[PDB]
C-alpha cells in the first residue's frame, strides 16, 4: 500500500533526536538573521531581508516583522508561507482570549499555544513540521516587556536579547558582549543594527535590506505603541547611528 | 408517521382438510371514491404460498417487490431452490413479520394488514396474520378490516376449532368464503363485487381464480320497503 | 480503498532543503517566460502563447486570467496546475471576502489566499506542491496598483517589475535598466513587448503574445448603466489587433 | 487520519521507538527527587551554555499539577507541556467527581497511562520524557515520590534521579541515602539534593533549581542566594 | 415513604415496602434498601425500575472504584456518581429519589439526598416519597441527637408506620437498618398488619382508629 | 518497512512472535493450581535499591474470585486488567452471578489480536489468570498476546520460565496442599531469580473459594521463606 | 397520528410450590371487541427449565420472549454450556426491558422455574424492568380480579386461626401441584366470567427438576 | 403500567 | 520474496504469498478429520497440549443445534469465523424462522475470508475449518481454506500428516458412506481414519475430541470419559 512512500516525519533517531525538527533547524540557519533586544523601557525587533533585488517594492512589503495584536509582534526566520499559517492562528487565539475574558492575552499564553501547535506536528499526524523560528516581542501588565523564541520542536524560552536564523552563533556572542540590564530602547536600537552590520553575509548593511520595529511605552501616559519602521525611517536611524 | 391514501379492504381466509383458501376484492379505494377496480391484492410466492394484503396500496406494491426480490435472492447459489430449499410460507411470513415490527419500531409503519396462507413442505396448513403494529396471530379462520367483524363469524360456524378442519372439505370451505364475500359486498361501503380467490391444496397445489363476481344476491324484498315508519305509499 | 496518503510527501532533507518545492521551482524554470511591470497609472502582465500544435486554437487557451474585475493573473510552469488555481482563486475571492464585505478583496489579500492554498499543497497529506509561479497584477482603492509574485512554497513578494520562467535572468536584467518610478502605462506596455521579444524565438505578433493591463475603469465593459458608483472593471485583456498596433512603433 | 504503527516490536523483542525515547531523556538536563521524613525536594539542572536568559519568564523545570502535587521531568521540553496540561486537567476533574484532590499515586498512574497509550497508538510516537512526581496525599503527612518513563512503567522511590549523568548522581544517592533514617529535616533533605547535583552540574550559581514540597499544599521554590548558601557550605566542608 | 437520620450512635435508615401502579397496590414486599457494600446503603423512591436499575449500577461503579483505588469509595463520591448520571438524563423523565447512607473513616456517618432533577444535598435528616410529610411530622417532633440506638431504631420504625397509615401510597412492611463505624446492621422486616395494633396497644396512640 | 499484521513464510505473525521475545526478557511469574486453591508468585526485580519494592504491583485482583500475575512489558497489562475488571463486574450486573474464570480469560484474549493498520501493536506482556467458579473449580490460565490461552495445573512465564517449567513438571501432583504449593513457588522462584530471594524482592498471592483472592503480606511470605529453608536443610 | 402500541388482552398467572412452579395463561388474543385467535399460546419454554410469558401488547411480548430465548442460546456459547439460573435470567430480562426505557415494551412479564436450591421460583417484571421474586403473581387484563384471590388462598392473607380472637395467623405452607392447579383453574374460570378479554382456553406449564410438562383446559368462548 | 413510597 | 510483503500484491506467476503463508499455518496445526454418511456427519479432532501440566487445545466449536466445525491453525481466527457463523445461523432463525443451509454457511465463510485477501492493511485468516451439519437436504461436510475456497466432501482431513487420514477415507469411501442409522460405527470409522495420521503418540482419553450431528441428533461434542468407548 502507501506505507512504501511514508517518510515517517514524527519518529526518533537512534540518538533520541527528531530527524525532521533537526533538518527544519538546518533550513532556518540559512534564513535572514532576526534579532530581538529587550530594554527596560521597550523592545527592539531588527531583521535582515533575504538578498534583496533592486526592483523589489520595499515600502509595501512584509517578510520578517508581523503584528499579532496591538501589544505583541513577531520576527520570522524560515519559510514565510509556514509563518503566515501560524501568525493567522496566533491572531485568532489572541481575539478568542479577548472575547472570553475582556482582557488582552498575556504574551506567554499566546507563545505557549503557538509552541503547542508546533509540538503537535512533531509527535502525531505524520506531516512535516513548520520550518519557522519566531522571536515574540510583546507587553502585558503582569511581566511588562518580554522576548520569547519558538522553533519547529515547539520548545520556547524567554530572553533579554536573542538572534534567530543565520549566524546566530556569531550574533549571540556580540549581543552577550555589549548587552547590559539598565539599557534604554535607543541604545538597544544601536546594538541590534551594529550586530546585524557585523554578522551580515552582505557587503554593506543598507535601509532596503532591513525590517525594523520597536514596542515602547513612548505613547502618552501608561500605554504601549507598536512602531513598524518605514523605509525612510530605517534610512534615518541607519545614518543617526553612523553605519552609512 | 403515515396516513393511508389508496386502500384495500377485507382479506378473508380459512383452513380446510387438505389446505387453505384466501380471498380479497379487486378494489383500490381513495377515501369514499372507489378509484381503482383492477387491483390484485392476492400475491402468490412460488407454488405453495399466497400473501393477501389490505390497507395502503403503495405499501402493498412495496411488499410485492420485497417478496419478488426474496424469490430471486433464495435462488442464488441454491441448486435446491425448486425442491428442499424452496421458500416455505413460514419463511415468507416470518420475514414480513420482522419487517412490519421493525417499521413500527422506527415509527414509520407499512400501513397494512397481511394474511400469509400456504401449505408447508410436510403438508401442514399455514395461515397467519401480521399488521402495521407487527402483531401476529394464527387461527383456523383469519380476516382483516370488516372481514374480522362479518366474515369470521360465518367461517367459524364451519371451522369453530382445530378438530373441525379435517371434517371440512374444499367444496364446503370455498362456499363459505364466497358467501362471506357477498355479505361484505352488502355491508362494507369500501368493497367491490369483483374479487380474486386462491386455494393452496397439498395434493392439487396452487389454484388462483381471477375475475370472480358476487352473485345469487337478495334485493327483491327492497320493493316492499316504503318510507321510514308511517308512510304507506 | 480510501486515500491512505494522510502523510506529507514534502519533507526536510538533512541539508534543510524541501525537495518537492525545489523540484517545483525547476518545473517553473522550464516553463515559458511571463513578466509583470508596474506603472504610475496601471500594471501590465504579459507572456508568450507557446502553441502545442498549429492546428490548436491558441485563443481557447487563456494564460492571462481575470480573478476579479480589478485583479488579473499570469503564470510560468505547469498550465493545468495554474488553471485549477485560477478556479480556486476566483471562488475564494467570493467565499472568504465578497460574501462577507459585499466588495472584492484588495490585491494583497487575494494573493494571501492563493499563497495559503499553495502552502497547504506543500504540507498537507498525499499531495505534491503546485508546479507554477504566479504573477498577480491588481488595483484597489486604498493600496492603488500592485504586482505580486507567488512561488510553489506559498511565498509571495511585491514587485515594481519582474519576470519568471525560461529567460527570467536576462529579462529581469533588461527591466532593471528600463524601469523608473515615473513610467506611464503606455511606456510600461512598450517595455513589456521589448523584454518579451528577447525570450520569444519564433513568431512575435498579437496571436503568439498574450498581454492584459490593470488600468483605468472601463464603463463600456461593465454591461449595464444606472449605478454611478459602479464604473466598470480595471482589468482589460489587449486584443490581437491592439498589440500589433504597438509592434509597428517598436 | 494518520494510522502508521510507529512503535512496533523488533526481532529481539524490543520497541526501538520507546528505547530511542529513553535516549532523548538521557540527553535532557539532570533532574533529582529526594524525599525526607516530613518533605520531598525536587532538584533540577539548568545548562549554562544559555546566557542572556530571562529567568523571570522562562518556563520553570518544576510544574505544579495541583496545590499539593508537583512534576519535574528530563527529556523533550515541548513533550513535557502536553503531559503537565493533561495531568492538571485530570487533577481538577478528580476534585469535581470524587470531591477530593488526587493522591500522588493516582496522578502518577494517570500520567504513566498517557505515556503508555502513546507506545501502542497508531500515528503517534512515544513521549521523549521521564517525570518525577512528588507531593502529599490529602490529609496525609507521608512523603510521596514517583517516577514515570516513556514505556509507561511507574514506581515509588525513596530517592531517584533522571536525565544526563543520572547514573553518576544515582551512584551518589545509593551510598549517601539511608532507608532506616531519611533526611529528618528540610535543610538535611535540600543539602543531600544539592550535594547530589554538585557531582554532575559544574557551578552552583544559576545552574541548580530547588523546589521544596511540604504537607497541606505547602510548596515554595528557593531563590539563587538561598541555594548558593548550600553550595558555599558544602564546598567548605569538602576541603578536608 | 423512606427516611434516614444521623444521631449519636450512627445512622438509622427506615423504608416501607409498597409498590403502586396508580391506585392498584402492585406489591407489599418490595426491597427499597439496596446493600451497595458492608458500609454503604441506598434508599429507593419514585420509578421502581429507574431506582432499582441505576442503584444496582451504582453498586457496580463502587466495586470498580475499590478494585482500581484499593480503597472503599467515599459516601460523597458514591452519591456524586449517581447524581452526575441522573443529571445526564435530566429532562428525559427519570423518576428517582435516593438517600446514599454509609460510614467511612475520613467522613464518618454521612447521608446524601440525590433526586432525578440533579439535586445532591448532605444532611442529618431526610424523609423522601409520597408520605415524606407524615414521616417528618413524627420524626421531627421526637428527634434528638442524644437518642439511644434502641429509641432511634423505634422512632425510624414509628415514623414509617405513621406514613404507612395516613399515606394511601405507602405501607406493606417497615425495613430497618442501623449504620455504625463497623458497617450496616439489618433490624428486621416489620409487617404493618401486626405492627400497627402492637404499637397502638403498647403506646396508646392511634386514638383516631376504632380499637 | 513491512505490514504490522504480516505472516512469515513459516505461517506465524511477525509482531506476535517478536512480542513473545519481549515476554522472555520479563521478570519470572509462577502459578500452581491445587484442589485447596491456586497460588500466584512473582519476581519483583527492582532495577535499583532506592526503588521502594512494595510499589511494584505485578500481582493484581480482577474480582474477589479471580487474581492475575503478569510478566513482560508490565505497562501494557494496565488496559488488559481494566478490561478484565469491567468484564467481571459487567457480567455480575447483567447476570447477578460470578463470571467463569475461562469466560473472563476469553474476554481478555479477544483484545490480544485487535491490533493492525484497534491498537498499533500486540501486547508485550503474558498473564497468569488464576480463579475459582462453582462449575470447573480452581483454574490457572496462561493468556498470551497471540490471543491463545491454555489451562495449566502449573505454569512459569518470564526469563527463568523453561528452567522453572521443567522443575514444575517433576514436582506437581494432583494431591498438592495449598501450603505445599506456596513453598514450591518460593523454592522454584529462588532457583531462577538472579538476586537472593527474600520477602521484599518476591511476592506471593492465592485465591480460595472461602476467602477469595488475597495478596500475602511481606511478614507472612517471610515466614514461608524461613519454613522453606529449614525443610530443605532437614534432609 | 400513528399509535405504535395496541392491547391484545389476555391474562397470566404464576404460582411457586416447594419443588415445582406453574406459569398459566389464557389462549385468547383480542383487539378491541374482536377475537383474533381462540388458541394463540403466550407461555413459552425458553430452555434451562425457565418458562416465560410477556402479556399485554403481543408484538412487544413476542419480541421480548424471542430476544430472551436468543439471550439463553448465547449464554451457552459464551460460558461453556453453563445452565442459566432463574435469578440470572431475571436480571438479564431487567436489562432487556430497561434497554428500551424511552420506548418501552408494553408487557407485564412473568418467568417461573426452580432456583439453585431446587425450590419453585416466580419472578414478575413491570414494562421497564423492575422485578421481584414472589410465591404468587397474576399479570394482564384480569390481574386485578385474580391477584387478591391468590393473596387469600396461596399466602393465606386476612385468614386467622379459628377461636384465637384474630391473634394467631393461619400458618404459611407450600401447596401441592394438585392444589395449585385447582386455584389456577378456579382463578381463570372466575376471570372468564367477569372479564370480556379472558376466555376460550387455559394453558398451564408446570416446571419440576424432571422438565416442563403442559396441561390444557377449555374456557367459556363468549 | 409501571410501578412506582 | 519481494511480493509477500502484504495480501494486496500478486507475484509474477500470479500467486498470493500471504494467503500461501496463511495456508502454511494450517499444516503446522494438529490433525482433524471430517466424514459423513447419509444420516449423520462426524468430526474427529486430535487435540494438542503445550506440555503435560497444560490442558488440550479445544478444536471443535458448536455454531447451531444442527451445525458446527473443527479448526486447524490459529484458534483465535476460528473463534472470529465460528462467531460469524453463529450470527448468520441465528439471523436465518430470527428473520426467516429457517435453519441455515450448510451450503450457504460455506458461501458466507468464503466471501468473509475473500475480503481480507483483496484489501490493504488486513491479513488472511490463518485457520482451516471442517464444517459438518444436517439440514433439509441431509448430512453435509465442508472444508474451508482461508484462501476463500470452500469444498463439499464425503470425507476429508486438514492439519499435520492429514494425508494419511485423507488416503484412508479415499479407500474407505464406499464403506463409511452407507453407515446409516448407526452413530457409533461412523465415529469408529472416523477414529480409525485419524489413527492413520498418528506418529509416536496414540489416542488417549483427554487427547481425542469427537463431535456428531444427524437426523435425530443435535450437534453435540464428546470429550474426556465420553470418548473412552472409541479407544
Ligand atoms: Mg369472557
Amino acid at each position: 500500500g502507501s506505507r512504501r512512500y511514508d517518510s515517517r516525519t514524527t519518529i526518533f533517531s537512534p540518538e533520541g533526536r527528531l530527524y525532521q525538527v533537526e533538518y527544519a533547524l538546518e533550513s532556518i540557519s540559512h534564513a535572514g538573521t532576526a534579532i530581538g533586544i529587550m530594554a527596560s523601557d521597550g523592545i527592539v525587533l531588527a531583521a535582515e531581508r533575504k538578498v534583496t533585488s533592486t526592483l523589489l517594492e520595499q515600502d509595501t512589503s512584509t517578510e520578517k516583522l508581523y503584528k499579532l495584536n496591538d501589544k505583541i509582534a513577531v520576527a520570522v526566520a524560515g519559510l514565510t508561507a509556514d509563518a503566515e499559517i501560524l501568525i493567522n492562528t496566533a491572531r485568532i487565539h489572541a481575539q478568542n482570549y479577548l472575547k472570553t475574558y475582556n482582557e488582552d492575552i498575556p504574551v506567554e499564553i499566546l507563545v505557549r499555544r503557538l509552541s503547542d501547535i508546533k509540538q503537535g506536528y512533531t509527535q502525531h499526524g505524520g506531516l512535516r513540521p513548520f520550518g519557522v523560528s519566531f522571536i515574540y516581542a510583546g507587553y502585558d501588565d503582569r511581566y511588562g516587556y518580554q522576548l520569547y523564541t519558538s522553533n519547529p520542536s515547539g520548545n520556547y524560552t524567554g530572553w533579554k536579547a536573542i538572534s534567530v536564523g543565520a549566524n546566530t552563533s556569531a550574533a549571540q556572542t556580540l549581543l552577550q558582549m555589549d548587552y547590559k540590564d539598565d539599557m534604554k530602547v535607543d541604545d538597544a536600537i544601536e546594538l541590534a543594527l551594529k550586530t546585524l552590520s557585523k554578522t551580515t553575509d552582505s557587503s554593506a548593511l543598507t535601509y532596503d535590506r532591513l525590517e525594523f520595529a520597536t514596542i515602547r511605552k513612548g505613547a502618552n501616559d501608561g500605554e504601549v505603541y507598536q512602531k513598524i519602521f518605514k523605509p525612510q525611517e530605517i534610512k534615518d536611524i541607519l545614518v543617526k547611528t553612523g553605519i552609512t | 408517521t403515515q396516513q393511508p391514501i389508496v386502500t384495500g379492504t377485507s382479506v378473508i381466509s380459512m383452513k380446510y382438510d387438505n389446505g387453505v383458501i384466501i380471498a380479497a376484492d379487486n378494489l383500490g379505494s381513495y377515501g369514499s371514491l372507489l378509484r381503482f377496480n383492477g387491483v390484485e391484492r392476492l400475491i402468490p410466492v412460488g407454488d405453495n404460498t399466497v400473501v393477501g394484503i389490505s390497507g395502503d396500496i403503495s405499501d402493498m406494491q412495496h411488499i410485492e417487490r420485497l417478496l419478488k426480490d426474496l424469490v430471486t435472492e433464495n435462488a442464488y447459489d441454491n441448486p435446491l431452490a425448486d425442491a428442499e430449499e424452496a421458500l416455505e410460507p413460514s419463511y415468507i411470513f416470518e420475514y414480513l413479520a420482522t419487517v412490519m415490527y421493525q417499521r413500527r419500531s422506527k415509527m414509520n409503519p407499512l400501513w397494512n394488514a397481511i394474511i400469509v396462507a400456504g401449505v408447508q413442505s410436510n403438508g401442514d396448513q399455514f395461515l397467519r396474520y401480521v399488521n402495521l403494529l407487527g402483531v401476529t396471530y394464527s387461527s383456523p379462520t383469519l380476516a382483516t378490516g370488516f372481514g374480522a367483524h362479518m366474515a369470521n363469524p360465518l367461517l367459524r360456524k364451519v371451522v369453530d376449532r382445530e378438530s373441525d378442519i379435517p371434517k371440512t372439505t374444499v367444496q364446503v370451505a370455498e362456499e363459505a368464503i364466497v358467501n362471506a364475500m357477498r355479505v361484505l359486498y352488502y355491508r362494507d361501503a369500501r368493497s367491490s363485487r369483483n374479487f380474486s380467490l386462491a386455494i393452496i391444496d397439498k395434493n392439487t397445489g396452487l389454484t388462483f381464480k381471477k375475475n370472480l363476481q358476487v352473485e345469487n344476491m337478495k334485493w327483491d324484498f327492497a320493493k316492499d320497503i316504503k318510507g321510514y315508519g308511517t308512510q304507506k305509499i | 480503498m480510501t486515500d491512505r496518503y494522510s502523510f506529507s510527501l514534502t519533507t526536510f532533507s538533512p541539508s534543510g532543503k524541501l525537495g518537492q518545492i525545489d523540484y517545483a521551482l525547476t518545473a517553473v524554470k522550464q516553463g515559458v517566460t511571463s513578466l509583470g511591470i508596474k506603472a504610475t497609472n496601471g500594471v501590465v502582465i504579459a507572456t508568450e502563447k507557446k502553441s502545442s500544435s498549429p492546428l490548436a486554437m491558441s485563443e481557447t487557451l487563456s494564460k492571462v486570467s481575470l480573478l476579479t474585475p480589478d485583479i488579473g493573473a499570469v503564470y510560468s510552469g505547469m498550465g493545468p496546475d495554474y488553471r485549477v488555481l485560477v478556479d480556486k482563486s476566483r471562488k475564494v475571492a467570493h467565499t472568504s471576502y465578497k460574501r462577507i464585505y459585499g466588495e472584492y478583496p484588495p490585491t494583497k489579500l487575494l494573493v494571501s489566499e492563493v499563497a495559503k492554498i499553495m502552502q497547504e499543497a506543500t504540507q498537507s497529506g498525499g499531495v505534491r506542491p503546485f508546479g507554477v509561479s504566479l504573477l498577480i497584477a491588481g488595483h484597489d482603492e486604498f493600496n492603488g496598483f500592485s504586482l505580486y509574485q507567488v512561488d510553489p512554497s506559498g511565498s509571495y513578494f511585491p514587485w515594481k517589475a519582474t519576470a519568471i520562467g525560461k529567460g527570467s535572468v536576462a529579462a529581469k536584467t533588461f527591466l532593471e535598466k528600463r524601469w523608473n518610478d515615473e513610467l506611464e502605462l503606455e511606456d510600461a506596455i512598450h517595455i513589456a513587448l521589448l523584454t518579451l521579444k528577447e525570450s520569444v524565438e519564433g513568431e512575435f505578433n498579437g496571436d503568439t503574445i498574450e498581454l492584459a493591463i490593470i488600468g483605468d475603469e472601463n464603463p463600456d465593459l461593465l454591461g449595464y448603466t444606472g449605478i454611478p458608483t459602479d464604473k466598470g472593471p480595471r482589468f482589460r485583456k489587449l486584443t490581437s489587433q491592439e498589440i500589433n498596433d504597438r509592434l509597428e512603433a517598436l | 487520519g494518520y494510522d502508521r504503527a510507529l512503535s512496533i516490536f523488533s526481532p529481539d523483542g524490543h520497541i526501538f521507538q520507546v528505547e530511542y525515547a529513553l535516549e532523548a531523556v538521557k540527553r535532557g538536563t539532570c533532574a533529582v527527587g529526594v524525599k525526607g521524613k516530613n518533605c520531598v525536594v525536587l532538584g533540577c539542572e539548568r545548562r549554562s551554555t544559555l546566557k542572556l536568559q530571562d529567568t523571570r519568564i522562562t518556563p520553570s523545570k518544576v510544574s505544579k499539577i495541583d496545590s499539593h502535587v508537583v512534576l519535574s521531568f528530563s527529556g523533550l521540553n515541548a513533550d513535557s507541556r502536553i503531559l503537565i496540561e493533561k495531568a492538571r486537567v485530570e487533577a481538577q476533574s478528580h476534585r469535581l467527581t470524587l470531591e477530593d484532590p488526587v493522591t500522588v499515586e493516582y496522578l502518577t498512574r494517570y500520567v504513566a497511562g498517557v505515556q503508555q497509550r502513546y507506545t501502542q497508538s497508531g500515528g503517534v510516537r512515544p513521549f521523549g520524557v521521564s517525570t518525577l512526581i512528588a507531593g502529599f496525599d490529602p490529609r496525609d503527612d507521608e512523603p510521596k515520590l514517583y517516577q514515570t518513563e516513556p514505556s509507561g512503567i511507574y514506581s515509588s522511590w525513596s530517592a531517584q534521579t533522571i536525565g544526563r549523568n543520572s547514573k553518576t548522581v544515582r551512584e551518589f544517592l545509593e551510598k549517601n541515602y539511608d532507608r532506616k533514617e531519611p533526611p529528618a529535616t528540610v535543610e538535611e533533605c535540600v543539602k543531600l539534593t544539592v550535594r547530589s547535583l554538585l557531582e554532575v552540574v559544574q557551578t552552583g550559581a544559576k545552574n541548580i533549581e530547588i523546589t521544596v514540597v511540604k504537607p497541606d499544599s505547602d510548596i515554595v521554590a528557593l531563590s539563587s542566594e538561598e541555594i548558593n548558601q548550600y553550595v558555599t557550605q558544602i564546598e567548605q566542608e569538602k576541603q578536608e | 415513604t423512606m427516611l434516614a437520620f444521623r444521631f449519636q450512635g450512627g445512622i438509622i435508615v427506615a423504608v416501607d415496602s409498597r409498590a403502586t401502579a396508580g391506585n392498584w397496590v402492585a406489591s407489599q414486599t418490595v426491597k427499597k434498601v439496596i446493600e451497595i457494600n458492608p458500609f454503604l446503603l441506598g434508599t429507593m423512591a419514585g420509578g421502581a425500575a429507574d431506582c432499582q436499575f441505576w442503584e444496582t449500577w451504582l453498586g457496580s461503579q463502587c466495586r470498580l472504584h475499590e478494585l482500581r483505588e484499593k480503597e472503599r469509595i467515599s459516601v460523597a463520591a458514591a452519591s456524586k456518581i449517581l447524581s452526575n448520571l441522573v443529571y445526564q438524563y435530566k429532562g428525559a423523565g427519570l423518576s428517582m429519589g435516593t438517600m446514599i447512607c454509609g460510614y467511612t473513616r475520613k467522613e464518618g456517618p454521612t447521608i446524601y439526598y440525590v433526586d432525578s432533577d440533579g439535586t445532591r444535598l448532605k444532611g442529618d435528616i431526610f424523609c423522601v416519597g409520597s408520605g415524606q410529610t407524615f414521616a417528618y411530622g413524627v420524626l421531627d417532633s421526637n428527634y434528638k441527637w442524644d437518642l439511644s440506638v434502641e429509641d432511634a431504631l423505634y422512632l425510624g420504625k414509628r415514623s414509617i408506620l405513621a406514613a404507612a397509615h395516613r399515606d394511601a401510597y405507602s405501607g406493606g412492611s417497615v425495613n430497618l437498618y442501623h449504620v455504625t463505624e463497623d458497617g450496616w446492621i439489618y433490624h428486621g422486616n416489620h409487617d404493618v398488619g401486626e405492627l400497627f395494633w402492637k404499637v397502638k396497644e403498647e403506646e396508646g396512640s392511634f386514638n383516631n382508629v376504632i380499637g | 518497512d513491512r505490514g504490522v499484521s504480516t505472516f512469515s513464510p513459516e505461517g506465524r505473525l511477525f509482531q506476535v512472535e517478536y512480542s513473545l521475545e519481549a515476554i522472555k526478557l520479563g521478570s519470572t511469574a509462577i502459578g500452581i493450581a491445587t484442589k485447596e486453591g491456586v497460588v500466584l508468585g512473582v519476581e519483583k526485580r527492582a532495577t535499583s535499591p532506592l526503588l521502594e519494592s512494595d510499589s511494584i504491583e505485578k500481582i493484581v485482583e480482577i474480582d474477589r474470585h479471580i487474581g492475575c500475575a503478569m510478566s513482560g512489558l508490565t505497562a501494557d497489562a494496565r488496559s488488559m486488567i481494566e478490561h478484565a475488571r469491567t468484564a467481571a463486574v459487567t457480567h455480575n450486573l447483567y447476570y447477578d452471578e460470578d463470571i467463569n474464570v475461562e469466560s473472563l480469560t476469553q474476554s481478555v484474549c479477544d483484545l490480544a489480536l485487535r491490533f493492525g493498520e484497534l491498537m498499533s501493536r500486540p501486547f508485550g506482556v503474558a498473564l497468569l489468570i488464576a480463579g475459582h467458579d462453582a462449575d470447573d473449580g480452581y483454574q490457572l490460565f496462561h493468556a498470551e498476546p497471540s490471543g491463545t490461552f491454555y489451562r495449566y495445573n502449573a505454569k512459569a512465564i518470564g526469563s527463568g520460565s523453561e528452567g522453572a517449567q521443567a522443575e514444575l513438571l517433576n514436582e506437581w501432583h494432583s494431591s498438592l496442599t495449598l501450603k505445599e504449593a506456596e513453598l514450591l513457588v518460593l523454592k522454584i522462584l529462588k532457583q531462577v531469580m538472579e538476586e537472593k530471594l527474600d520477602e521484599n524482592n518476591a511476592q506471593l498471592s492465592c485465591i480460595t473459594k472461602q476467602d477469595g483472592f488475597k495478596i500475602y503480606d511481606n511478614e507472612k511470605t517471610a515466614e514461608l521463606i524461613k519454613e522453606l529453608k529449614e525443610k530443605e536443610a532437614a534432609e | 397520528q400513528f399509535n405504535p402500541y395496541g392491547d391484545n388482552g389476555g391474562t397470566i398467572l404464576g404460582i411457586a410450590g416447594e419443588d415445582f412452579a406453574v406459569l398459566a395463561g389464557d389462549t385468547r388474543n383480542i383487539t378491541d371487541y374482536s377475537i383474533n385467535s381462540r388458541y394463540e399460546p403466550k407461555v413459552f419454554d425458553c430452555g434451562d427449565n425457565i418458562v416465560m410469558s410477556a402479556n399485554g401488547f403481543a408484538a412487544d411480548g413476542d419480541a421480548l420472549v424471542k430476544r430472551f430465548k436468543n439471550s439463553v442460546k448465547w449464554y451457552h456459547f459464551d460460558h461453556n454450556d453453563k445452565k442459566l439460573s432463574i435469578n440470572s435470567a431475571a436480571r438479564n430480562i431487567q436489562h432487556l426491558l430497561y434497554g428500551k426505557r424511552f420506548f418501552p415494551y408494553y408487557v407485564h412479564t412473568i418467568i417461573a422455574g426452580l432456583d439453585e436450591d431446587g425450590k419453585g421460583a416466580v419472578y414478575s417484571f413491570d414494562p421497564v424492568g423492575s422485578y421481584e421474586r414472589e410465591q404468587c403473581r397474576a399479570g394482564g387484563a384480569a390481574a386485578s380480579l385474580i391477584m387478591p384471590f391468590l393473596d387469600n388462598q396461596v399466602n393465606f392473607k386476612n385468614q386467622y386461626e379459628p377461636g384465637t380472637n384474630g391473634k394467631v395467623k393461619k400458618p404459611l405452607k407450600y401447596l401441592s401441584v394438585e392444589e395449585v392447579i385447582k386455584l389456577v383453574r378456579d382463578s381463570f374460570t372466575s376471570a372468564t366470567e367477569r372479564h370480556i378479554q379472558v376466555g376460550d382456553g387455559l394453558e398451564i406449564l408446570i416446571v419440576t427438576k424432571d422438565g416442563v410438562r403442559k396441561e390444557f383446559y377449555e374456557l367459556k368462548r363468549d | 403500567x409501571f410501578l412506582f413510597x | 520474496n519481494n511480493y509477500d510483503g502484504d495480501t494486496v500484491t500478486f507475484s509474477p506467476t500470479g500467486r498470493l504469498f500471504q494467503v500461501e503463508y496463511a495456508l502454511e499455518a494450517i499444516k503446522q496445526g494438529s490433525v482433524t478429520v471430517g466424514l459423513r454418511s447419509n444420516t449423520h456427519a462426524v468430526l474427529v479432532a486430535l487435540k494438542r497440549n503445550a506440555d503435560e501440566l497444560s490442558s488440550y487445545q479445544k478444536k471443535i466449536i458448536k455454531c447451531d443445534e444442527h451445525m458446527g466445525l473443527s479448526l486447524a491453525g490459529l484458534a483465535p481466527d476460528a473463534r472470529v469465523l465460528s462467531n460469524y457463523l453463529r450470527q448468520q445461523c441465528n439471523y436465518s432463525s430470527l428473520v426467516f424462522n429457517r435453519k441455515l443451509a450448510v451450503e450457504r454457511a460455506g458461501h458466507l465463510l468464503c466471501d468473509k475470508a475473500q475480503k481480507n485477501t483483496q484489501s490493504y492493511g488486513g491479513r488472511p485468516y490463518g485457520v482451516g475449518l471442517l464444517i459438518i451439519g444436517y439440514d433439509k437436504s441431509g448430512a453435509h461436510l465442508l472444508e474451508f481454506q482461508p484462501s476463500g475456497n470452500v469444498t463439499e466432501l464425503y470425507g476429508t482431513a486438514i492439519g499435520a500428516r492429514s494425508q494419511g487420514a485423507k488416503t484412508y477415507l479415499e479407500r474407505t469411501l464406499d464403506t463409511f458412506i452407507k453407515i446409516d442409522g448407526n452413530p457409533d460405527e461412523l465415529i469408529k470409522a472416523g477414529v480409525e481414519a485419524i489413527s492413520q495420521s498418528l506418529r509416536d503418540e496414540s489416542l488417549t482419553v483427554d487427547n481425542l475430541s469427537i463431535a456428531i450431528v444427524g437426523k435425530d441428533t443435535p450437534f453435540t461434542i464428546y470429550d474426556g470419559e465420553a470418548v473412552a468407548k472409541y479407544i
